[PDB]
């Protein structure tokens, strides 16, 4: 098949032709190699930019995991809205599992391109060499394209931003919370431009769980190491609310665990009386059995819409 | 403090 050239992929003022982009990746097209590592790089620079910890303002439509499901990712944007009129903020996890990864990095990249001040990208617990190299990313950049297309991704997702600060009122952050982690200025100092390290406060954002009793604790351990991840920490209800009330915020909005709705409130705040914690998961997952419903988060004139898709 | 809406499909 045709190999997209830079002239077909970018207009005379170098903005991203996104529609031609979706058209040709949906069929698993590709790009001119040359043309992918310019998507990448252009993006990475965006990233490269961008705080540890992001301010959006709302309105904003927030999306958890994609996992390379590029189809999904079209149905997301019919329904969260154009991001050509859009906010979006996506959590991470955009890599692995699915069959369409690489597809998906660039057309994000290419909307990051194209929209920089509207359309934000965080790290998620895949967007890294160690887990790209364990599932199939790795390989699939080598084949479609090659090690530098490869390591140019691994360059650009160490400048993914960590964590958002939405509407000054909500941590959202792929993960969850750190032992290490007691305000926002914590996420504020972290040098994000590298590796996740195997422990510590960056591998907590992009890696921690709820308690599976979460709001029901039998104890008073507010982290407790992780046994179903390996690494990182599960955190209680104790913990999410103590950190909400220190930091003035009314909840952390997060992905990377499916959920059989898309979605999932926890328990509300004995304070606020609102979720201390969302999870928003926005693409088909295969855990025991295959589930294609997926969701995302609209917050706009004070309203958390979450709107459930694929049905 | 903001409302919750759920939209099912
Ligand atoms: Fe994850
Ligand atoms: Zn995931």
């Amino acid at each position: 098949s045709h190999r997209l050239t830079a002239k077909e992929v970018f207009d005379n003022d170098g903005k991203p032709r996104v529609d031609i982009l979706k058209a040709h990746l949906m069929k698993e097209g590709r790009l001119e190699e040359s043309v992918a590592l310019r998507i990448i790089t252009e993006g990475a620079s965006i990233l490269r930019q961008e705080k540890n910890l992001l301010d959006i303002d709302a309105p904003v439509t927030v999306c958890g995991d994609i996992h390379g499901q590029f189809f999904d990712l079209m149905k997301l944007f019919e329904v969260g809205g154009s991001p050509a009129n859009t906010r979006y903020l996506f959590l991470g996890d955009y890599v692995d599992r699915g069959y369409f990864s690489i597809e998906c990095v660039l057309y994000l990249w290419a909307l990051k391109i194209l929209y920089p001040k509207t359309l934000f990208l965080l790290r998620g617990n895949h967007e890294c060499r160690h887990l790209t190299e364990y599932f199939t990313f790795k390989q699939e950049c080598k084949i479609k394209y090659s090690e530098r297309v490869y390591d140019a991704c691994m360059d650009a997702f160490d400048c993914l931003p960590l964590a958002a600060l939405m509407n000054q009122q909500f941590l959202c952050v792929h993960g969850g919370l750190s032992p290490e982690i007691n305000t926002l200025d914590d996420i504020r100092k972290l040098d994000r431009f590298k590796e996740p390290p195997a422990y510590g406060p960056m591998c907590d954002i992009l890696w921690s769980d709820p308690l599976e009793d979460f709001g029901n604790e039998k104890t008073q351990e507010h982290f407790t190491h992780n046994t179903v991840r390996g690494c990182s920490y599960f955190y209680s209800y104790p913990a999410v609310c103590e950190f909400l009330q220190h930091n003035n915020l009314l909840s952390i909005l997060r992905a990377h665990e499916a959920q059989d709705a898309g979605y999932r409130m926890y328990r509300k705040s004995q304070t606020t009386g609102f979720p201390s914690l969302i999870t928003i998961f926005s693409a088909p997952n295969y855990l025991d059995v295959y589930n294609n419903k997926a969701a995302v988060l609209k917050y706009e004139n004070n309203v958390m819409n979450i709107r459930q898709f694929n049905c | 403090t903001p409302s919750v809406v759920i939209t099912v499909c």
